[PDB]
């Protein structure tokens, strides 16, 4: 699950993510494609991979909107993330390791945009993303 | 990473003993089943992932030849694998995958040698696959 | 959770593990200490790390007995592994990565001792061990 | 791994700009909180894990000096870190930990440079810490 201390910080962070979904999502994806170019192979339809690319902006908004949603369903994340797991696991064959590489990118996006990002807040987000990675990899079990 | 004199001797010894292609083909079949996401970029195999399939057999011949080139000059592996490393990034394979093939290969070595595959032998093999994994991830840009 | 196909194979494997707990456990630990010597730092009390060492044999039996037990509690692994999680997470500060390194060793122990170890059986065991690793790391969330 | 001419320039530039010790001390404080298990072998710190604690400060001075030695000769890092690599294995630290410190360091770089820490800069930093991580894990026997 998630610790009480970690649960609280996440509940509130979702409000911020939802509001800046596109800008943050686009930023997160651009870092992923930049740091790990092999991940571009999953996005065969995309024409560009910069944060300004409309496709990247549209997809980034959807990722962040999904994350904000999940913060409101921490006690039953399996049921909530079930479809996305099927999408990523069964359909796209997304390598579980990629979820972690992406989580590390999202954390930097948050550090660059949040007013403050203390070790405690960073810790809560890391454990939350670790939970998401685990659920999105469920189709492999 | 580097292997001691005893470990290098064991690895060369194993390579003289086993059937290069058959063991490699079985290692590939195992990686495809144990780690499902690894089949993603193997479109040329047209859904035929068994050790006895012609596609897998042809690919296994390529992989075993590369491993042999590594065993022949354990000191120049990183340099010799520069191209192949880049080749894998281009295709879109995650660096952690290299470790996974190393794992299924050691399972096949274990099934073949059984009780003579003791901790010391296992450690020599692991060290070898760790060196191969390093050389393949090194030239990722 | 675990897939039906994967669940079945695990249910039966527990009977074998329980019966060979000491021999297999001792073998699994010896491989861990051999492949990853830094892990010996957790066992400050041990005098030796060979599979013949009585301490290794006593500890190995307990690990395997715990695993066999867990195969009979696949639908509520959190509740079953709770104490061991606290032991490993809160008390010993066991690095989550170590659980995976150990799982890879256990798989080889099984491959060397089981009559047969097909990719399908290997797959089920891998996912089962992945679940155990996740639960033993729960105190960090 | 190796950095392009542009990436090496950025890294040397950052090292001239930031306060070596303070940023390193904050990176260590962050790793201890985000990844709790990392405090295990830091017994000399007697439970004081904050950036402003004398123990952390003294250790941070050692770590920053090593990083500086890497930045000074990016071509001979692996060779220069041979001893230090062995030193960490002896102590009992898991190789994956090196990547974790690299991550908290990039978060601190992000908090410092904010919006100027774009994907290109982030990629240069990641590539640098990946080279450092490799050099520290390379001499693990
Ligand atoms: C933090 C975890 C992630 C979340 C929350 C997430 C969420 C999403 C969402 C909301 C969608 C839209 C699904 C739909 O159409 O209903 C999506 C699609 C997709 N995701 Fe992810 N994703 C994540 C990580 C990844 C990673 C790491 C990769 C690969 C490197 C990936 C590759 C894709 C692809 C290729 C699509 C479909 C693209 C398209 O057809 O437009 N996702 N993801
Ligand atoms: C021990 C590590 C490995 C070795 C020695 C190795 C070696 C090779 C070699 C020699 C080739 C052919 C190069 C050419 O076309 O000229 C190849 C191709 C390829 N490898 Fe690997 N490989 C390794 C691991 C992996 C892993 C784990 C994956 C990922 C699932 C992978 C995916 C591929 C793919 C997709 C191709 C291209 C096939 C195509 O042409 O469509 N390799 N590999
Ligand atoms: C497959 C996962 C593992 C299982 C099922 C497992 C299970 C156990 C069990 C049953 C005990 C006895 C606990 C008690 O006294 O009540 C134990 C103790 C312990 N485990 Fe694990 N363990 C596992 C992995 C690890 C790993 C990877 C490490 C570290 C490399 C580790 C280090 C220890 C230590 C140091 C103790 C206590 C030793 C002593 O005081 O005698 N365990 N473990
Ligand atoms: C970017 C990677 C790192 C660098 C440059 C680095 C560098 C150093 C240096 C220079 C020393 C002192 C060597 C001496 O005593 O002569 C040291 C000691 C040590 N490092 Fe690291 N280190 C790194 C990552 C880590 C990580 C992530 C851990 C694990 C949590 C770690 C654990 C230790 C420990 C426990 C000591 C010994 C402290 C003692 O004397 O009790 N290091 N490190």
């Amino acid at each position: 699950v998630l610790s009480s201390q970690n649960k609280k910080a996440i509940e509130e962070l979702g409000n911020l993510i939802k509001a800046n979904a596109e800008a943050w999502g686009a930023d997160a994806l651009a870092r992923l494609f930049e740091l790990h170019p092999q991940t571009k192979t999953y996005f065969s339809k995309f024409s560009g991979f910069e944060a300004c690319n409309e496709q990247v902006k549209k997809h980034g908004k959807r990722v962040m909107n999904a994350l904000a949603d999940a913060t409101h369903h921490l006690d039953n994340l399996h049921l909530h993330l079930e479809d996305l797991a099927r999408k990523h696991g069964e359909n796209l064959l997304v390598d579980p390791h990629n979820f972690h590489l992406f989580a590390d990118c999202i954390v930097v996006t948050l550090a660059v945009n949040l007013q403050a990002f203390t070790p405690v807040t960073h810790c809560a987000v890391d454990k939350f993303l670790e939970l998401v990675a685990y659920e999105l990899s469920s189709c492999y079990r | 990473v580097k292997l001691s004199e005893d470990q290098e001797h064991y690895i060369k010894g194993v390579w003289k003993d086993v059937d290069h292609k058959q063991i490699t083909a079985k290692a590939l079949e195992r990686v495809f089943v144990v780690y499902p996401w690894t089949t993603r970029l193997f479109s040329k195999l047209q859904g035929l992932f068994s050790a006895n399939d012609i596609g897998v057999q042809q690919h296994a011949d390529k992989v075993q030849r590369a491993l042999g080139e590594a065993i022949d000059d354990l000191k120049k592996v990183e340099i010799n694998f520069q191209n192949l490393s880049g080749k894998h990034q281009e295709i879109g394979v995650d660096t952690q995958n290299f470790k996974l093939l190393g794992q299924t290969f050691m399972v096949e070595l274990a099934l073949h040698y059984k009780k003579t595959f003791r901790p010391k032998e296992h450690a020599a093999a692991y060290k070898f696959f760790r060196l191969v994994a390093e050389a393949l991830s090194s030239n990722y840009h």
